[PDB]
RNA sequence: CCUUCUCAAACAUUCUGUUUGGUAGUGAGUGAUACUCUUUGGAGUUAACUUGAAAUUGCCUUAAA
């Protein structure tokens, strides 16, 4: 079907032609070992969901029926901060303590600026692989971004404990990314067509 | 492929349940030469969970009772301590969900203690018993043409004659009370009577399926416990719903 | 699909939250439009009551998950106690393949057959869906039909139990009847009488058949976990009896059931042990 | 050109040598493998080397480990230069206690102090120590 | 009568009784099928690893 | 009995010894090494015997710190399903009238969550001087804090009888913490024939003090385990002779 | 990629008193004062302080796919 079609010389685009660098920074992601060990340590502080929001809100409200210290009882929240302009504000203050960026948001441009803007501020990031693993975390589809302005003093060594090892295992190994563009893989066809004159060209 | 974090998960928890299976060889041994001296308790201790849930405790005083052991998959993380093993071959509980009655003991006491985590235990109800042995008798065969190395299942009652008769046993219903009265020669009934594979408690794998599994996994670690004291309380789970929900 | 969405987004109180935001399709309806004139739903009860005993015996296995054998022997045993207060049987038929039985309902007569207790292999070649889908159409008919048998007789709906009860022999006892002449003769059937049984012959199929007709009984069986002062029979199959009480009767359980065939109390010398019963002289 | 010898160190408790022979048995061959541990202790000092019969793979499973987070440590490897020549590290056991006496008579003990006694007297008294008796 | 001892299988004649009654088809029980080999390809994620 | 006017003239010395001038601090501690055959059986045992005293010898500890960076502190411990029974109030109101106040309160689950990452854990033990403990949850302590909080006597949980009659009788623990910080004065029993009790600094309590506390302890070590030999000396000080019993020999 | 021993007895009724038992730790490093023995072969202990669970080489499977 068309649209198949479509999308598959699209892709096909997108790998045959040359890539500045800004672009192709994404799927240079970070490993499925330290991304799963990022995602059981987010899924810790997932946002509360509707029905939790509504059982606070009734708890709150008998509270202030009759106990005192209103909105003041509850616990200090803890989740993820998801918001892509929210987390972007959460950056240059600077609460935000680590910054996960979906590699195929549907607009590359929306996001191509945050790595450059976190490695400016100094605020640590990592680009895991998939939007929707962000989203699952955010109950919510998509989210494209993830972050922690605050953590339980128990998950502050694991914190920095994964801090460390996504910036061993990405702000190190891939520091070549500002040079040296992708995109350059030529087609199979072309790519035997050319091998085999080469071969002709000096060689039996 | 090994995926290390596994086989270094597995190393701890089999280290840890090889230590606690030292603790209580220990106290076993202690307890066998009387040194009560330095022992941490004198005394055998038995618990009862029942439906935040209420629980009660209560010594287990030496008197013979029966029971039904059930073997249960877990503590995931721990490779089964040759020992262990050992324990559960003397019961023939292989085949996780396989199930078998056993006539308590001071003798046996202590080797419940060792196994306890790989397996639930309680007081079947009389009805539970003869459930248990209606729904899924089965029967060793030997001599007999076609051929012996072959089980057949519990109808014929007159091969309970023909075999257990030497003892005076007649028709199942007899077995079923001398299994339930903890009579003479009843051993002879546990190892002539095939025991029982319950089947397990959900086939699954469905969301509906998966969301049972999650509660059913959800109420065992509500109900089971893995102290590892050494001298914690035997689980005595109500056996009479356990058997209820898998028979 | 909502609950794998659910399930593969890791929100389980969501999926705890849609189970719970759910229900089963009632068959009711179908059971009203199929079944107009409600003793013609009478007229094919006789599948329903043989399909849900043979599903009621079977070991629980894959596909089962036994929820469905628990409603089995639930409306088993609530229709043989209907059966029992009722008095309504008026013929047996033991067989190999099960005891058959026999009775009225508001005059319509209603065959049916009881499985032996007794564990059966599964050849597994059926096709046991359709086998469960009829199973569930026949638990739906016979418990509408249970539901207005009650009615009709004012007797509260479902029985309560007492759980003891079910807790030693979960037999017949099970699911006392109560109010929110006889049949003369197979009602009131060995009036008076106090029955005790060996624990060799079954109980469940011959307490039933004492009870329905309005004899007491009672079983050794009941023993094992805890008077039989005011016994006046004692049925006993052993090849060679323990020494009898003189003052009580004894006799072969084969008695009981010449005798509901007939009902003229056929005289207790014969079917004393060890001689031999006559093969059946069966009603059909 | 590096050595198939290999470095290993911050292991989580209960990576024995067993773990790490059936773990990196996986890449390949490995002619010999080993673990540091205390000399008064079985407790493993967090730290070990390996051989592997080809040099190559002892590269490629070092590509791969070298910041394999895993039991919240931070796992390092760093292939070793030429040769290298893996050394004793002995598989050190927890040493179990031994007495060794009394031997000597009960006298010669009792006389020794006795004798000692004085001794450190006149050792605190060497001190300035004005103690006495 | 203990010594009766059961023949047959009760479900097989009520499997012959609804065939009888017309009320459900009856036949061999059908296997796993598939025409094709259901042809398998390493995904482009693992096939551009080096 | 130990004379008594020979421990006077020890604690005497001593006091010479301290005064011929935070290097100070370290050598103004007191202690009485203690000598035995076959300490605790051979076999390690981190468990602390309650030696009796006279006088709260923890007060002064306190009053002293107060002053000092050292900010003595009391831990506590229970059981981890005591705690929500036990709000800081319950030991507050009752602890005032005494002076004494427990700097905290711990759940034993805690430990295993949130001061897990040793360097916090050793933070955080590190803040008290005299851990306390209840008798169920203290076997389950070296499993949870570690083997370094045992290194010093300082650290090292004490027992606590929080359930004389079971299921939570407050007045127990009460009474209980009490005695342990007036009359008591935990010391640890080691392998092999060394042993020694951590007086406190010898500028807190008054010489007669010192002797009459020295002369208790060793007339219970001489009623429990037989002591082989005894002395006493401060930090750098070397060991003062002032006692030692020769007939424990004949056994050796 | 698991998670740790979270109570047992006796006199005693004291609105909890008393006594007994039960407790093997991440490793490395700096370093002061000493004890026991043991036969110089040196093993067990004894104030003190640093740390990112840091580190260069001491002769049973339906918790599957």
């Amino acid at each position: 079907p068309e649209y198949v079609r479509v999308q598959r010389q699209k892709k096909i685009l997108s790998i045959r032609l040359k890539v500045p660098p800004t672009i192709a920074q994404f799927q240079y992601t970070l490993d499925r070992n330290t991304a799963a060990e990022t995602f059981k340590l987010f899924n810790k502080y997932r946002p509360e969901t509707a029905a939790e929001k509504k059982e606070r809100l009734t708890k709150e409200a008998a509270a202030v029926a009759e106990g005192k210290s209103k909105q003041d009882a509850s616990p200090k929240p803890y989740a993820v901060k998801y918001g892509l302009n929210h987390v972007v504000a959460l950056i240059e203050n600077k609460k935000a303590k680590l910054v996960l960026i979906a590699n195929d948001v549907d607009p590359i441009e929306l996001v191509v600026f945050l790595p450059a803007l976190c490695k400016k501020m100094g605020v640590p990031y990592a680009i895991v692989k998939g939007k929707a693993r962000l989203g699952t975390l955010v109950n919510q589809k998509t989210s494209a971004v993830a972050a922690l302005t605050e953590v339980r003093a128990e998950d502050e060594a694991a914190l920095a404990k994964l801090v460390s090892t996504i910036d061993a295992n990405f702000a190190d190994k891939y520091d070549e990314v500002k040079k040296h563009w992708g995109g350059g893989i030529l087609g199979n066809k072309a790519q035997a067509k050319m091998d085999k004159r080469a071969k002709n060209s000096d060689s039996a | 492929f090994v995926r290390a974090e596994s086989i270094v998960a597995k190393t701890l928890a089999t280290s840890r349940e090889k230590e606690r299976i030292k603790r209580v060889s220990i106290l076993e041994d202690k307890k066998a030469k009387n040194e009560t001296q330095h022992i941490a308790s004198g005394k055998d201790f038995i618990l009862k969970i029942t439906e935040g849930l209420i629980r009660e405790k209560t010594t287990y005083d030496g008197k013979p009772a029966l029971l039904f052991i059930v073997r249960v998959r877990g503590p995931l993380a721990v490779n089964i301590p040759n020992k262990a093993f050992k324990i559960l071959s003397l019961l023939r509980l292989v085949e996780t969900n396989t199930g078998v009655f056993v006539k308590l003991t001071k003798n046996v006491y202590p080797l419940l203690k060792v196994i306890a985590p790989y397996v639930v235990i309680g007081k079947p109800s009389l009805s539970s018993i003869r459930s248990l042995i209606q729904k899924r008798g089965r029967i060793i065969y030997k001599g007999e043409n076609e051929a012996e190395p072959h089980e057949i299942v519990l109808n014929d009652n007159n091969i309970v004659e023909e075999q257990l008769g030497d003892h005076g046993i007649i028709c199942v219903e007899d077995i079923i009370h001398e299994i339930a009265t903890m009579g003479e020669s009843f051993s002879v009934c546990n190892f002539f009577l095939q025991p029982f594979k319950l089947n397990r408690e959900v086939s699954g794998f469905g969301s509906l399926n998966r969301l049972r599994k999650i509660k059913q996994r959800e109420a065992e670690s509500r109900t089971r416990q893995f102290s590892n004291a050494a001298t914690a309380p035997v689980i005595e789970v109500d056996i009479d719903s356990l058997l209820a929900k898998l028979n | 699909r909502k609950l794998t969405r659910a399930l593969g987004r890791g929100e389980v109180s969501s999926a705890k939250r849609l189970e719970e935001n759910r229900d089963s399709y009632t068959l009711d309806h179908i059971i009203k439009e199929r079944y107009p004139s409600f003793p013609d739903a009478i007229r094919d009860i006789d599948d329903a009551l043989n399909m849900l005993f043979l599903f009621s015996n079977l070991p629980s296995t894959n596909q089962v998950s036994s929820k469905i054998i628990n409603d089995a022997q639930k409306i088993c045993n609530q229709w043989l106690a209907y059966v029992a207060k009722e008095r309504l049987v008026r013929k047996v038929f033991v067989s190999i393949k099960g005891v058959y039985y026999q009775a009225n309902i508001k005059g319509e007569e209603v065959r049916w057959l009881v499985p032996f207790k007794f564990p059966e292999n599964i050849p597994s070649d059926v096709d046991f869906r359709i086998m469960l889908t009829f199973l569930e159409f026949y638990s739906t008919l016979l418990h509408f039909v249970l539901y207005k048998l009650y009615t009709d007789s004012g007797l509260i709906y479902p029985p309560k139990l007492d759980l003891k009860k079910d807790k030693i022999i979960s037999g017949l006892s099970s699911y006392i009847l109560e109010s929110r002449k006889y049949d003369s003769p197979v009602a009131s059937l060995f009036s008076a009488f106090v029955f005790y049984v060996s624990r060799e012959v079954p109980i469940d199929i011959l307490e039933f058949l004492i009870l329905s007709c309005g004899g007491n009984v009672i079983s050794e069986a009941a023993m094992d976990q805890i008077d039989m002062s005011k016994v006046t029979h004692q049925i006993v199959d052993r090849p060679v009896l323990k020494n009898k009480v003189a003052g009580r009767t004894y006799i072969q359980p084969q008695w009981i059931f010449d005798c509901i065939n007939k009902g003229e109390l056929v005289p207790a010398n014969k079917y004393l042990p060890g001689e031999a019963l006559p093969p059946h002289l069966s009603p059909w | 050109e590096y050595s198939g010898i290999i470095y290993v160190s911050r292991l989580p408790h209960g990576f024995h040598e067993k773990e790490l022979s059936k773990y990196f048995a996986q890449f390949g061959d490995l002619k010999e493998v080993r673990l540091a541990r205390n000399k008064k202790t079985g407790n493993s000092r967090h730290y070990g080397f390996l051989e592997f019969v080809n040099k190559e793979d002892a590269m490629i499973a070092q590509e791969s480990m070298n910041n394999y987070l895993l039991m919240g440590h931070l796992l390092q490897v760093r292939v070793l230069p030429k040769g290298a020549k893996i050394e004793k590290l002995y598989k050190y056991k927890k040493r179990v206690l031994v007495e060794k006496g009394i031997t000597k008579p009960v006298k010669q003990l009792k006389d020794n102090m006795k004798q000692k006694h004085e001794e450190r007297i006149k050792k605190l008294a060497k001190s300035g120590i004005e103690f006495k008796w | 009568l203990r010594k009766l001892k059961p023949e047959g299988n009760l479900l097989y004649d009520t499997v012959r009784k609804l065939q009888s009654s017309g009320k459900v088809e009856t036949r061999v029980p059908v296997r796993k099928g598939r025409k094709y080999k259901q042809k398998i390809t390493e995904k482009w994620t693992h096939k551009d690893f080096k | 009995a130990i004379p008594r006017e020979r421990v006077i003239k020890a604690v005497n010395e001593l006091i010479k010894f301290t005064s011929k001038p935070e290097e100070e601090l370290k050598k103004d501690l007191q202690l009485i090494v203690v000598n035995n055959k076959s300490f605790t059986g051979t076999s390690k045992s981190f468990k602390l015997k309650l030696l009796n005293v006279k006088h709260s010898f923890y007060k002064p500890w306190k009053e002293a710190s107060a002053t000092a960076v050292k900010d003595f502190k009391v831990l506590l411990i229970l059981k981890d399903s005591d705690i929500k029974k036990v709000s800081e109030d319950d030991l507050f109101d009752q602890l005032d009238s005494e002076g004494i106040k427990v700097d905290e309160i711990i759940c034993g689950k805690d430990l295993k969550t949130v001061y897990k990452a040793y360097e916090a854990r050793n933070a955080f033990i590190s803040q008290f001087s005299l851990i306390l403990a209840d008798d169920s949850i203290v076997t389950s302590l070296p499993k949870l804090m570690g083997g370094k909080a045992y290194n010093k006597v300082e650290t090292t949980p004490i027992s606590i009888r929080t359930h004389a009659n079971k299921e939570f009788s407050l007045t127990t623990l009460t009474n209980n913490i009490k005695k342990v910080y007036m009359n008591q004065l935990p010391v640890k029993l080691p392998r092999g024939t060394t042993l020694n009790v951590h007086l406190g600094n010898l500028e807190w309590l008054r010489p007669e003090e010192f002797v009459d506390n020295v002369e208790l302890i060793s007339e219970q070590l001489i009623k429990a385990y037989q002591i082989r030999s005894i002395f006493i000396k401060t930090n750098r000080s070397p060991v003062l002779p002032l006692y030692y019993n020769q007939d424990v020999l004949d056994e050796l």
